[PDB]
């Protein structure tokens, strides 16, 4: 589960990752 | 009233042809399909086709073909049917009549 | 005995009667069979107004005006109509139909009496006894033709999503 | 005559209108032809109370009725296709489109009102023959109207019936509301001009092509009502097969009528899809037209609401149809 | 004069029962009014076969084993079932409903007899008679109800497209 | 309990099974909220029936019922938003998206029972915690599998059920049709994890935008049918205000559920989603949520099908009214 | 009505123009 690392905060503060 | 009268008989020799009359009164032939059909001696009617003499289309049956041509004329209210290359074969009573060009095939009206 | 029969015979022609609210033509077609032998008629035709026009379909279907003829003024005046003679016709009785209020709804005449002269007038309280539960019943089941209509074209379509 | 009319009115202001459920007029999938006069009318009246219009616009019960039955008495019955009930399915369709596919949500009251009026209207007077003839043919409405000829008329009959007495149904409006109102209408029956529909349609299909099109904007907003329209005013080409089957049956005719004309009056020979003789080289005619016209659009139509796909898919399945028929 | 008398009376319940197929609630409680002044009981009670269970609602919702108890058993045998003495209580009338073929369809019981020592064993035909009317309303009532709740759903769906 | 569960089959495999029409499962604004359990399973078996699926692969009614009844128990009740009726509410979309959304008419009898069996088992046996969660504490099922952690074990069981005697529904395919099927229902349900949808939406929201997207390309499709997948997975969303109200009640209860186990167990702090005490910042973080990952896809399905429309409204609808709600 | 001239069959073979 590598994605942008801009990305991260929005993907993680949802359920994601 | 309404009428079709058709010309009168015709003893032709073979080989030759024949141009019959079909003449409208009481009503305008314009907007119907003029038939024809042919009856043989002890037999039944059969077919021939029919012309719009609105735009003069014709629809011939395929044992009519380059044996029947008709043509017709709105104004004076005839249609006419040439028989050519005549043989014994067509000894026949030829009748005109004419129905409605948006009926699908009640005649009427019989010469 | 002969008023405790013309009950238990109404008892009998209520009970069936509404066993085909189901079916307003068929029902239609009991409230004349039972008309008939109640009365005892040679025949009977049944009109449901349509607005302005009675349409005794009783099969093919026949309008025609409300307030014309026999069945039109029994329709208009809403009350019973008797006949000796008209003038194999010979009598009539024709009687309204009218709804909860008193409004004619439908309007059915018997003809000729079979075994008699007329129409007892005794023949007319009865007619208007079972006329009741031919208003009470034709009423309810055309009401629930328009239900199961409607209800019906509302499914056509919902299948369509 | 006036008398029929009269109380067609008192039975029709006085009738209670069915819920749009009970008149499966929500749907894509809707046909008339079991419907009597009076029922289409209620339909109407149903449609103009569930856009909210009725109410957003102070319409008198009273107005509205007298105003309906008036455009039902000025398309000519004698037409085959293009009487009241083509102008009735296109409203229709025009709204379920607002309904189901849901474009309501997508554009303004005076939009919506203008769009129904519209399509009510779009073809007042008719009399079964296409621009393209009254052109060669010289009529006297061809003197008078320069492009769009018969659309031009339609409307100038929808305005002359809203100016009619008790039937002002927009008589609620603020004179610019009412003012602008008309502007829109008039915009919406030129664009069923078929003619309109093709010079424009390409810049259209490049902005749902690229991705671009968008609403917001003013201009881009008004192209789409025009395409709409057409959307609309051909929707009878989406219809179950059995309907379709029996619509085309009517233009089929009404377009045969035309081509007796134009050689009768006009002593030319017609193109084959009004050639009354060609009837047997109706699918393929049918197929083209739909290749040509329509599936282009419908899909289209989509891009901008998904919901609006039944238009598409029914569209296509008939082309299936038609093109099967067409290899007998 | 009693017999002639009991069906005016039951002419009169058919008719009551009849004009309320609407609403099997309602009707259901007609059943329970008229049953009880029939038979003259102090209080009935009304069970519809749910499957495999009773389920006399009669306002709360009252569920149990469809052969427990004397609902259970009547239930289950489909034969009336008369007590003296049960052991305010004291006597019980209970009888089956059945549908048209004689699928008991629910139960009914009336408790303890006014002016009585308990149930006239002519209270009993009395109470078959009655429990026709019973199963042939409910019987359709409840088929009615089926469709429209059915129909209804149709709709909800139809006008989402 | 065997024993519950056996009879439950008998009057299951023995009901009629209403229309879909009566079943109202034709609508995208559908609700379960109000079947029982029984209704729910025959509504399944209606959407068998009416996707051809059951006369197209030999499935016995008898069958059919034991397995899906067997799927209906391997949901954990326990389990707050991830239980039976969820799997249930999803194959209803998927249901409604072929029909009225008129998909179908656009892929294979295969596709169409794999979608149907993948909808139905893409959570089985969830145990209310998301792939981040097992993963960081180290649950054995993180050690068994790689990537898709729990959509890998939702297969397992899917699998593990169709294999089951009495309850082989495939039994009717040749063993080539068969394998494929199998192969498409891993991919269905695999793109279930909301990781891919997002490390893969990206590649088809531009086929859309560039106007070239296109089923008929083997590779284009399958990509589609993961992003229908994730479409109805979370459909939820798209409901009517009083539904998704009621809907993302569950989902707030089984997050804040695995909050408290982040701070019990794992002793972490959990996302504020899945943080109980910040149950006040839900609707901001439904509206971030729906922005960042719906909006987005709904739009997309409905230029590829306009009839998938009301699924977009309902959405944006939805957005609305959690915005308001955020400034309180 | 002026359209390029490649259209006009086309557009004139159905009621158009
Ligand atoms: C002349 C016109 C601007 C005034 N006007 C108007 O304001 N409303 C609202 C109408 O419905 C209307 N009908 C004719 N004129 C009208
Ligand atoms: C203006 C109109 C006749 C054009 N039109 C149409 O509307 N429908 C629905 C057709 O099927 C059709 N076929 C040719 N022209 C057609
Ligand atoms: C092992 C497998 C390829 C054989 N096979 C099969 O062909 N069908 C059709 C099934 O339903 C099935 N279920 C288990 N194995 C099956
Ligand atoms: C996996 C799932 C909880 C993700 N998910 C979802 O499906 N729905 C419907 C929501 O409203 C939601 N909100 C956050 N995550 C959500």
């Amino acid at each position: 589960e590598a994605f942008n690392h801009l990305e991260l905060h929005e993907l993680a503060q949802y359920g994601i990752i | 009233e309404v009428q079709l009268q058709q010309s009168g008989a015709e003893v032709v020799r073979s080989g030759a042809s024949v141009k019959l009359s079909c003449t409208a009164s009481g009503f305008n032939i314009k907007d119907y399909y003029i038939h024809w059909v042919k009856q043989r001696p002890e037999k039944g009617l059969e077919w021939i086709g029919w012309i719009d003499p609105e735009i003069g289309d014709t629809e011939y049956v395929p044992k009519f073909q380059g044996k029947a041509t008709m043509t017709a004329d709105t104004s004076s209210n005839t249609a006419y049917l040439q028989l050519s290359s005549l043989t014994s074969e067509d000894t026949a009573v030829y009748y005109c009549n004419a129905g409605h060009d948006y009926d699908r095939g009640r005649f009427p009206y019989w010469g | 005995q002969k008023l405790k029969c013309e009950c238990q015979a109404l008892l009998q022609v209520a009970k069936n009667l509404f066993t085909h609210l189901d079916d307003v033509s068929v029902l239609l077609q009991e409230i004349i069979t039972e008309a008939r032998n109640l009365s005892n008629a040679e025949i009977c035709s049944v009109f449901l107004l349509d607005q302005n026009e009675l349409v005794a379909k009783v099969s093919y279907e026949i309008r025609i005006p409300a307030d014309q003829g026999i069945a039109g003024h029994v329709a208009t005046t809403g009350q019973i109509l008797n006949i000796p003679d008209a003038y194999r016709t010979r009598n009539i009785l024709c009687f309204p139909i009218k709804n909860e209020n008193q409004e004619v709804i439908g309007v059915a005449e018997l003809v000729n009496k079979i075994n008699g002269p007329w129409f007892s007038k005794f023949d007319e309280d009865l007619a208007t006894a079972f006329s009741i539960y031919c208003g009470i019943s034709i009423a309810h089941s055309l009401l629930y033709k328009k239900v199961n209509e409607a209800q019906y074209r509302s499914h056509l379509a919902n299948e369509m999503m | 005559s006036h008398m029929e009319e009269t109380r067609e009115l008192q039975s029709l202001a006085a009738a209670v209108v069915p819920s749009a459920q009970t008149l499966k007029i929500t749907d894509f999938s809707f046909s008339d032809f079991e419907l009597s006069d009076l029922e289409t009318a209620l339909c109407t009246i149903r449609m103009f109370t569930d856009l909210n219009l009725v109410q957003n616009f102070q319409m008198k019960h009273e107005v509205l009725c007298r105003w309906i039955l008036s455009v039902k008495k000025n398309y000519r019955k004698n037409v085959a296709y293009h009487n009241w009930r083509h102008a009735f399915n296109t409203a229709q369709c025009m709204f379920a489109a607002l309904k189901a596919g849901k474009i309501q949500n997508k554009l303004t009251d005076l939009e919506i009102l203008a769009l129904l009026i519209a399509a009510l209207s779009h073809d007042l007077d008719h009399r079964g023959v296409n621009n393209s003839y009254i052109q060669r043919s010289e009529h006297p409405l061809a003197q008078l109207y320069c492009h769009s000829i018969m659309e031009h008329h339609h409307f100038d009959q929808c305005l002359m019936i809203l100016n009619s007495p008790g039937n002002q149904i927009l008589s609620g409006l603020s004179i610019e509301e009412y003012k602008t109102t008309l502007k829109i209408i008039k915009q919406a029956i030129l664009a069923t001009d078929l003619a309109l529909y093709i010079k424009r349609r390409g810049e259209f299909f490049e902005l749902i092509r690229k991705n671009q099109f968008n609403l917001e904007d003013p201009h881009q907003k008004e192209l789409f009502l025009a395409m709409l329209m057409t959307a609309c005013d051909l929707s009878a080409i989406t219809k179950p097969w059995p309907i379709q089957q029996r619509i085309a049956e009517l233009v089929a005719t009404e377009f045969w009528e035309q081509g007796d004309l134009e050689r009768t009056v006009l002593q030319q020979q017609p193109i084959p899809m009004m050639d009354r003789n060609k009837r047997d080289e109706l699918p393929k005619l049918q197929v083209g037209f739909i290749d040509f016209v329509c599936t282009q659009l419908y899909e289209a139509l989509t891009h901008v609401s998904e919901d609006c796909f039944p238009l598409l898919d029914g569209c296509r399945k008939n082309r299936q149809k038609w093109q099967a028929l067409a290899e007998q």
